[PDB]
């Protein structure tokens, strides 16, 4: 049943992968409003799709930039993986194309905002807000590993609350089509696996300790390991010691001791009954899996419209013009894009 | 307290991803 499901989502996420949609727009069809994010290689603009009248949300990456950070790779890994996947809490890719200079995906704009500005607002949520958000993150998992995918970068600055206060998770940069065991090192630090900083050689079991650190931001406002300088951050993740601040309920410390768990033998979502012992854990007992997969359970709250292309939701960054040399760069790099 | 502690250190802002 759920078996049902996952086969018939592999079935169409593979006839994808293996023909994947290119050039699909051009620059020329959008019109740039508003940065909505920016940082390593690139930006994420709101922009008008001409024809339409549709906003969008598209990010675009400066291939030469792309290629010194050695992330040409992960580029085409986070497109390829983007425009085949289809789950209701995964931002979709509406378009992608290419100029000389840059890369662009073209996504649907979420208004809400992203969760990290919403929880650093409130300072935490509710053990029911944090659970809400939780079984979001662990369907979409559930989905995205049965593809042999590996998401890598779960924070609450890639989670985006749509309009009806559900989660997009967006951010494919580190996602990865992988059986077995990979090492690259990536992600971010407050939210790397031991097996990660240790150069250990690692596989899905990573997300799930991601999961872990999420839900125990969300609840404490905090994450479980944090400091000034990522050395020290790493030094208290692989001390296998965790404190919980006094308000966590004893089912949420049961979930996020398995979830935080150094010992991969032991990890939940790593043993034999996978994500099932997740779903069934006590902390998740008044989750309905399958409404919260139908969008029909009352989300915690709604984030505040004042109308379309309003990007109130979202933090201001300085503007810059968008460049299209008149030589193609790196076009061997990125060909396949 | 914990949170004190947190909101004063300097990684309360956006945290950008590592990679070699
Ligand atoms: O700005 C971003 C980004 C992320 C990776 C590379 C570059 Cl260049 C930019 C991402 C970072 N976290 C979320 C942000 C973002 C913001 C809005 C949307 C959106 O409205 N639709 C889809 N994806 C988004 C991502």
């Amino acid at each position: 049943s759920v078996k049902e499901f996952l086969a018939k989502a592999k079935e169409d996420f593979l006839k994808k992968w293996e023909s994947p949609a290119q050039n699909t727009a051009h620059l020329d069809q959008f019109e740039r409003i508003k940065t909505l994010g920016t940082g390593s290689f690139g930006r994420v603009m709101l922009v008008k799709h001409k024809e339409t009248g549709n906003h969008y949300a598209m990010k675009i990456l400066d291939k030469q930039k792309v290629v010194k950070l050695k992330q040409i790779e992960h580029t085409l890994n986070e497109k390829r993986i983007l425009q085949a996947v289809n789950f209701p809490f995964l931002v979709k890719l509406e378009f992608s194309f290419k100029d000389n200079s840059n890369l662009y995906m073209v996504m649907e704009y979420v208004p809400g905002g992203e969760m990290f500005s919403h929880l650093r607002r409130i300072g935490r949520f509710s053990e029911p807000h944090a659970r809400f958000y939780a079984a979001q993150i662990v369907l979409t998992f559930e989905y995205l590993h049965s593809l042999d995918l590996i998401y890598r970068d779960l924070k609450p600055e890639n989670l985006l609350i749509d309009q009806q206060g559900y989660i997009q998770v967006t951010d494919f940069g580190f996602a990865k089509r992988v059986k077995g065991r990979t090492w690259t090192l990536c992600g971010t630090p407050e939210y790397l696996a031991p097996e990660i900083i240790l150069s250990k050689g690692y596989n899905k079991a990573v997300d799930w300790w991601a999961l872990g650190v999420l839900i125990y931001e969300m609840a404490a406002g905090y994450p479980p390991f944090f400091a000034d300088q990522p050395i020290q951050i790493y030094e208290k993740i692989v001390s296998g010691k965790v404190r919980f601040p006094s308000h966590f309920s004893s089912d949420l410390k049961d979930l996020l001791r398995n979830l935080l768990q150094v010992d991969l033998t032991k990890r939940f979502g790593n043993l034999k009954n996978g994500v099932n012992d997740i779903k069934n854990h006590k902390w998740f007992a008044t989750t309905d899996w399958i409404a919260i997969y139908q969008r029909k359970v009352e989300a915690p709250f709604i984030p505040k419209f004042k109308g379309p292309g309003d990007t109130s939701n979202f933090d201001d960054y300085e503007e810059e013009e968008i460049r299209v040399s008149i030589n193609e760069k790196c076009g061997k790099e990125f060909s396949e894009f | 307290t914990t949170y004190a502690d947190f909101i004063a250190s300097g990684r309360t802002g956006r945290r950008n991803a590592i990679h070699d």
